[PDB]
């Protein structure tokens, strides 16, 4: 019960950075490196 | 290092004095089983002479 | 019938190439008879005629 | 190549589990960064 009044607050501040951050990078994440004339993506050895 | 004339009725340059070695690619060469094939098999090249 | 996707050859891998036998047929290196199906089967089994 | 004699000279890498399309890569015996091997190796690898 005395942890009520905090996890009110972690809810509210997880809906204002979910709102915020979707309005700054929505969209954005869909333009990765690819090889001309195919589908595999080109990454380096240990790169993800 | 061989010296490698080149030929008829094989359309590459080669060489009479001895044998190639074909190791394949995944294979070590210098392993001791390699290695003695490699002792053993070089009483051959007498023998393709 | 030959079916390669571009869509998946990343450009420098260098796939097999062929190692299969050129294993033609009598019956299909000339026109088929039964006049040359009894001739092929006739000089398989050693025959001279 | 469970040994270091073993494991000398070329091996064949698959890229994206794709069998037709391979790479040779040379074979090291690699040694992990953090090992126990003598106490103060031990005790960073512990720490970490
Ligand atoms: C604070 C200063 C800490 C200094 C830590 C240090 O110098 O550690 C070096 C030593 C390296 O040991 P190793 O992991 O085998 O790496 C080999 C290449 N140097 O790694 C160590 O000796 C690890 C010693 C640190 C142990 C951390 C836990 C106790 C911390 C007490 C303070
Ligand atoms: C496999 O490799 C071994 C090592 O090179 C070869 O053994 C060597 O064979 C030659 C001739 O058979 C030996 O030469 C002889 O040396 C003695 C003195 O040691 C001398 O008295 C002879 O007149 C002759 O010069 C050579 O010493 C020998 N090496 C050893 C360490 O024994 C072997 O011939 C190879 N196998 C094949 C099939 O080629």
């Amino acid at each position: 019960l005395p942890l009520f009044h905090i996890a009110l607050l972690v809810l509210f501040m997880v809906i204002i950075y979910a709102i915020i951050g979707l309005e700054l990078f929505k969209g954005k994440m869909h333009k990765t490196c690819y090889y001309i004339g195919t589908d595999i993506v080109a990454t380096v050895e240990n790169e993800k | 290092k061989p010296v490698f004339i080149d030929d008829a009725n094989f359309r590459r340059q080669v060489s009479y004095q001895h044998a190639a070695v074909h190791i394949p690619t995944d294979i070590y060469e210098g392993s001791t089983i390699v290695l003695n094939e490699l002792n053993w098999t070089s009483a051959l090249d007498d023998v393709f002479k | 019938i030959p079916t390669i996707n571009l869509r998946k050859r990343r450009p420098n891998v260098q796939n097999p190439k062929s190692q299969e036998p050129v294993t033609l047929d009598f019956l299909d290196a000339e026109l088929e008879n039964d006049i040359k199906v009894e001739i092929r089967n006739k000089m398989i089994d050693g025959e001279s005629g | 190549k469970m040994t270091e004699e073993e494991c000398r000279g070329y091996y064949y890498v698959y890229k994206d589990g794709d069998p037709t399309q391979m790479e040779l890569r040379p074979r090291q015996w690699i040694h992990n960064d953090f090992h126990f091997d003598n106490v103060l190796s031990a005790m960073m690898s512990l720490f970490t």
